[PDB]
């Protein structure tokens, strides 16, 4: 079940990945957080399509929590 | 089963070979396996590793599958069988067959195994008027030869050697005995031989042959031994054993035990003689001489075996004493000399109170340091078989209860109640003090259950009889079988898992059994309570045994004693002050006799007499008889109906189960009308067959009559017929299978009552008065299969579907809808009949592959089906016992009741999460719409 | 009761309706909002409307003028002038209770409180296929139309006004109806006896000179 | 308008209990 569950965060990810490109098009990338954010996601989708088609990376899911300093004030 | 998953999960099955009557151990031995062949007419092959089954042959269940003799050559084995009619050959490590072929006219009296020149090539066929000899390899006749002076003679013996001769010893009891030696070339009579015996009268199961062909015999009566050589003697030789100081025991047959390893040389000289009960002599024989090598008192069994050039023999006794604890020691002896063999003793014991064996086999081999290794197999008095090693902490390699393929009777009772539950039920929901307190409590209850409920989530990342607890939806039952060897089992209803046993002693092989649960688990302080009946086939003594369906242990209170046979019995549902439902007994004087007789039962009996009816039904002469109780426990006869027994038969006798229940009161069959059922709870169904067995004169007979005032409420018959008959008689309804010959095909037949349209009386049903007969409707309908049994399953409340469960003889069982058999399906459709959506008559019901509730799981030789309601309105729990026995479950409504197994948790969650984001995603864009639009 | 149900019915498939349910018709409400519609009128249409209403209101309240002014009105408005989107509001509604037949029904939900006749069992077990079970006892969709059709007053609560839910032609027409509407019109002055209205009692001079007068903001 | 109140016609109860069969 948490392989399936993977694929709801997955999809929750990309869906506002794509919002944020189309919001601010060639903006997101320079800001630092935002290319973390990015590149971490990229990964995912990247690992999660090699898996299907057919496990190293599955450790870059453990970079998800730093994304949550990303956004909240304070920090 | 269904869907190819729940495979294994619900269902079990046991497989069980009857009562072994022949065995064979000696193989390779690289290949691991034991023949055996049992009373039940079933040959099998076992494992000797674990004791599973490789592969078992069933054949007929009457007398003509019965196996006479069995034999074993290398990698074959021969049967004769069907009372010397049949002869199979059988090889071993395919479980295929090699040939089958039937023997002449006659009676068998022996079989034997016969060779040339150091090869055996024949087998030797004995009987009571003519000898055979066949081919081995091919099972063709090579010739047969007539004894002569075959009229009063009566031959027994066969036995033979690598000499090229056969001999052939027949006897008439205190008379002359004749020898007659034939020659296997050919098979001319080549020499007879004449003796006179005034002494003895049996030479099967007395006499034996040892040595090179010498006929010994034992004499009480002259207290000596007589020897006579076959080869060149023609006179009886006498030895006294006061030389060797032995002494015949008073009113026993003595026998002589002698061994022969290999059919073509000759026989060993040595041999074992059973002089008195638990008393053996191991002697020798030289040229007329007799030496004691051993002897042996106090012992219980010997064996023998060979392994290369070793004889051994195997003997069982006990240490103590009847013996003290059942234990029992097992000894290797060398045959040469008379010699214990160290480092061999086996040590076992039975755990049941008052059982002993009764057969030994062994099995030896020869070990890497040149000894020589054994092992034995062991029936025990109750059918119960040990494979014993020679180890110290695992003697016993594995067992087998094969009591289990005669069961006679089963129930189900449920278990107690969760103690964390019941004992719960005193200090929760109980009235404490005042408003301030049960508020007070309950809170705190609350406290307690949110600490149980954190305790429960911290450890997220960190069978025994006395702890049985029943299930939230009593789907686990506690099964009682009761065995015709005389055996009780306690069983769990769920793995199959014996868990307890208990042993009646003294039990004959045709008695009568019956058993009734009297108190069940819904009383704390009161132990359930079950009891049986057993009733003596012969001599017509009943008894009783009280005991406890959970433990087993018999129950302190003491049952009285019958002094009289018991006719019949009877469970009222009135229960005493202790919940203990009353029990009445009806004897051969035709008085009764009540169970628990206290006052307080006594009383109720005094006031509610006059409302209890006996029926009673004797078959031998075709009279039924009703009596009525009378205040002081005596009866009167009330009715009497009578049957010419010359002219039918009664066969069987239903009614209905008591403790079933009926949910609608009446049958809809539109256009705002009803109709009424007509549900008489006293309705007997009887069927009788008619003694004519001519294929155009024979019938079947139904009827249907009223046990209390006994009016006959239907008659009818139907010609062309002919048993067995199978019949079922459920709430408003009865249908019953039979054989027709006039087209050679399984009929079905279902009768069905209704009344009227008004109800007669609508607050009770009194059989002293209703004057009305009701109305009967008739259908039948074509069945292409046999049937070995039938049962309809049952539920609490009786909403769900009725379906008859039927066992076929191939091994699966049917389940077939009872609204097939539906008497108002017309043969004309009509808008009425839409309007009632009934399908328009068929006259044949098809069988489906789809439709059995076993998939492979089958079932040989059934004989009962069971159905429990299970705690549950779609569930019903099915147990099929025949040889085997199966369990499982079944829904006929789809289990409309419990949630299913295949729930996606993820896919709800995930649209729940989706609509969530799906609304607050529109909220904002129609916000942000809004106040662009207002604002131009 | 009669029957013996598995809790676990209750916490997975009860719950789950209800919550469906009440966002599809939120979602429904502002979806109907997102799209309700874009209308553009000419300078004409508007105008001859805005006259039509004028007529109108001239008919119904010509009793506060002089006479004199509202036959002047009346002069006029005679000689020159009167004569010179749904699918997704209903086909959502059918599929989502498809999809939850096709993935929920099978079991028996809950049982209404009253007793009942054999007319209501047809409806109300629909996935169901005992025979002679009581009325009372409700199958999956039923339970979920029951619940779409009880929401109508909570969507009118929660929600602003109402929503979320299932229930000129010709300008010379319309002038001359409103020419002949007009023409048995005649006036009658609201004013002829006011002083004696006025004099009957003396003015309502209470509860006008308390508190006190306004110094500064706040 | 018959064909209802079915559903709620309790069922009635014995008035006499037998037992018996083939001889035992
Ligand atoms: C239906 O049968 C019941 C049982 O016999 C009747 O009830 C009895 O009626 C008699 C007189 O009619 C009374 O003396 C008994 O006391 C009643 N016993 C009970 C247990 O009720 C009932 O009257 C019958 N109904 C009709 C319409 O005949
Ligand atoms: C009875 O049918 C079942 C069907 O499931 C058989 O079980 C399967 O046996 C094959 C062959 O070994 C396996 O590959 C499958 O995995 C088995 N299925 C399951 C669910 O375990 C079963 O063998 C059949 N009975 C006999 C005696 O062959
Ligand atoms: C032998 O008897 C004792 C009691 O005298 C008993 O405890 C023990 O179990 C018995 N042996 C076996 C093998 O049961």
């Amino acid at each position: 079940n948490l392989e399936r569950v993977e694929y709801l965060f997955l999809i929750i990810f990309t869906v506002e990945a794509f919002l944020k490109v189309i919001a601010y098009g060639l903006l997101f990338h320079p800001n630092a957080y935002l290319r973390n954010g990015w590149n971490l996601l990229d990964f995912i989708i990247v690992v999660v399509g090699l898996f299907s088609a057919i496990k190293a990376l599955r450790a870059f899911r453990v970079l998800r929590p730093l994304r949550l300093v990303s956004g909240v004030p304070s920090l | 089963a269904v869907y190819e998953d729940q495979v294994g999960k619900f269902d079990w099955r046991q497989q069980y070979v009857g009562k072994v009557k022949f065995a064979s151990l000696e193989f390779s031995p690289g290949s691991k396996k034991l023949v055996v062949a049992t009373e039940k007419n079933v040959i099998a092959a076992l494992n000797s590793r674990t004791g599973e089954i490789l592969w078992r042959h069933v054949d007929k269940g009457t007398a003509e599958g019965a196996v006479d003799a069995m034999l074993l050559h290398g990698q074959d084995v021969i049967t004769v069988s069907n009372g010397g009619r049949i002869m199979r050959s059988w090889e071993t490590n395919i479980g295929g067959l090699n040939w089958e072929i039937t023997l002449d006219s006659g009676s068998f009296q022996a079989l034997g195994l016969v060779g040339l020149q150091e090869s055996v090539r024949y087998i030797a066929v004995l009987k009571k008027t003519t000898l055979a000899l066949h081919h081995l390899s091919s099972g063709h006749l090579k010739w047969v030869e007539h004894l002569p002076e075959s009229d009063s003679i009566h031959y027994q013996m066969v036995y033979s050697y690598g000499s090229g001769v056969v001999w052939a010893l027949g006897v008439v009891p205190f008379s002359h005995v004749n020898i007659v030696k034939f020659n296997v070339e050919d098979g001319e009579i080549v020499q007879q031989v004449r003796v006179s015996t005034p002494w003895l009268q049996h030479l099967s199961g007395a006499c034996g042959v040892v040595d090179e062909a010498v006929l010994v015999c034992p004499d009480p009566s002259s207290r000596s031994l007589q020897t006579l050589a076959l080869e060149t003697e023609w006179e009886l030789r006498q030895i006294p054993l006061q030389s060797l100081d032995l002494e015949f025991g008073s009113g026993f047959q003595p026998r002589v035990l002698p061994t022969q390893p290999n059919p073509v040389d000759a026989s060993r000289a040595q041999f074992f003689l059973h002089l008195s009960p638990s008393h053996y002599a191991l002697l020798q024989y030289h040229y007329g001489t007799l030496s004691l090598l051993k002897n042996f008192p106090q012992t219980a069994l010997v064996s023998f075996a060979t392994t290369g050039e070793k004889t051994v023999a195997a003997v069982m006794a006990c240490r103590n004493e009847a013996c003290f604890n059942q234990t029992y020691t097992i000894n290797l002896y060398l045959v040469e000399t008379g010699r214990r063999l160290l480092d061999t003793t086996i040590t076992f014991s039975l755990e049941q109170s008052g059982t002993r064996p009764e057969r030994l086999y062994i099995q030896v081999f020869l070990k890497k340091d040149d000894s020589v290794g054994y092992r034995a197999l062991v029936q025990t008095e109750d059918h119960l078989l040990l494979f014993l090693q020679q180890l110290a902490g695992k003697v016993v390699l594995w067992s087998r209860e094969e009591s289990l393929a005669e069961v006679v009777c089963l129930e189900m009772v449920d278990l107690p109640l969760t103690g964390a539950q019941a004992e719960l039920e005193g200090e929760f929901g109980k009235k404490a003090d005042g408003l301030l307190g049960m508020f007070l409590k309950r809170l705190s209850s609350q406290l307690i259950l949110l600490q149980a409920w954190t305790s429960h989530l911290w450890k997220m990342f960190y069978i025994n009889i006395d702890t049985l607890a029943r299930d939230e939806f009593n789907l686990q039952k506690m099964m009682v079988m009761v065995t015709a060897s005389g055996k009780l089992f306690g069983i769990e209803s769920s793995s199959g898992t014996i868990l307890w046993k208990q042993y009646l002693p003294n039990v004959k092989p045709d008695s009568s059994f019956k058993l009734m649960v009297q108190r069940t688990t819904a009383h704390f302080p009161h132990p359930p309570q079950c009891t049986l009946l057993v009733k003596d086939k012969e001599s017509g003594m009943s008894s009783l045994y009280v005991f406890n369906p959970i433990f087993g242990k018999w129950s302190q209170v003491a049952p009285p004693v019958l002094k009289r046979p018991i006719l019949q019995s009877l469970l009222l549902p009135v229960m005493d002050q202790d919940y203990a439902k009353v029990l009445l007994l009806i004897d051969d004087e035709y008085k009764v006799t009540a169970f628990p007789a206290t006052r307080n039962v006594l009383r109720q009996l005094h006031e509610l007499a006059p409302s209890i009816f006996f029926y009673l039904v004797d078959a031998e002469q075709g009279r039924l008889c009703g009596y009525r109780l009378r205040k002081d426990l005596t009866t009167e006869l009330s009715w009497e109906l009578t049957i010419p027994p010359e002219v039918q038969r009664i066969v069987k006798v239903k009614g209905k189960r008591s403790s079933e229940h009926v949910h609608s009161q009446g049958r809809v069959m539109g256009d705002r009308s009803v109709l009424y059922k007509s549900l008489n709870p006293n309705l007997l169904a009887v069927v009788t067959e008619s003694t004519d067995a001519h294929h155009e004169r024979t019938f079947i007979g139904i009827f249907l009559i009223d046990g209390v005032t006994g009016r006959i409420i239907h008659s009818s018959v139907q010609k062309k017929a002919k048993g067995p008959v199978h019949i079922v008689h459920s709430e408003n309804w009865v249908v019953y299978q039979y054989w027709n010959t006039k087209a050679r095909r399984n009929e079905f037949t279902v009768l069905e009552l209704y009344e009227g349209t008004e109800q007669y009386n609508a607050t009770a049903f009194s059989s002293l008065d209703r004057p009305q007969l009701p109305q009967v409707l008739q259908q039948s309908y074509i069945f292409p299969s046999s049937i070995s049994a039938m049962e309809a399953t049952i539920t609490e409340r009786g909403i769900t579907s009725r379906h008859l469960l039927i066992g076929l003889p191939s091994g699966a069982i049917l389940s077939l809808p009872k609204a097939l058999l539906d008497p108002r399906r017309p043969e004309i459709p009509t808008e009425q009949s839409r309007e009632e959506n009934l399908i328009p008559y068929s006259p044949d019901v098809q069988i489906h592959a789809e439709r059995f509730i076993n998939y492979n799981q089958t079932v040989s030789r059934m004989r009962g089906i069971y159905t429990a309601p299970s705690g549950l309105e779609s569930t019903c729990l099915v147990v099929a016992y025949g040889l085997d026995i199966y369990q499982t479950r079944v829904y006929p409504s789809k289990q409309f009741d419990v949630l299913k197994d295949d729930y996606d948790y993820v896919l709800i969650s995930s649209v729940l999460f989706g609509l969530v984001f799906a609304t607050m995603i529109t909220k904002r864009l129609a916000q942000v719409k809004l106040l662009n639009r207002a604002w131009r | 009761p009669e029957l013996l149900l598995d809790s676990n019915i209750r916490l997975w498939v009860v719950l789950p309706i209800v919550i469906i349910t009440f966002f599809v018709g939120m979602i429904r409400h502002y979806v109907s909002i997102l799209l309700q519609s874009d209308k553009k009128l000419t300078q004409e249409q508007v105008s001859d409307s805005q006259v039509l209403i004028r007529s109108r209101v001239l008919r119904e309240n010509g009793k506060y003028i002089p006479k004199q002014s509202f036959l002047t009105r009346k002069y006029y408005f005679n000689n020159p002038e009167d004569g010179f989107g749904n699918v997704t509001n209903v086909l959502p509604m059918i599929l989502i209770g498809g999809w939850i037949n096709m993935t929920f029904s099978g079991f028996v939900t809950t049982k209404v409180p009253f007793p009942l006749t054999l007319r209501f069992k047809p409806m109300l077990q629909q996935g169901i296929e005992l025979l002679t079970l009581d009325a009372s006892w409700v199958s999956s969709a039923s339970w979920y139309f029951l619940n779409v059709f009880g929401l109508r007053s909570i969507y009118s609560l929660i929600l602003g006004q109402d929503n979320a839910a299932d229930q000129p032609a010709d300008t010379n027409k319309a002038f001359k109806t409103e020419w002949e509407a007009l023409e048995l019109t005649d006036h009658q002055w609201a004013l002829d006896d006011v002083e004696e209205e006025l004099m009957a009692k003396d003015l309502h001079f209470e509860g006008m000179f308390k508190k006190e007068l306004q110094t500064s903001i706040f | 308008h018959a064909s209802d109140w079915l559903a709620f016609i309790e069922p009635p109860e014995r008035m006499e209990f037998s037992g018996g069969g083939l001889l035992l």
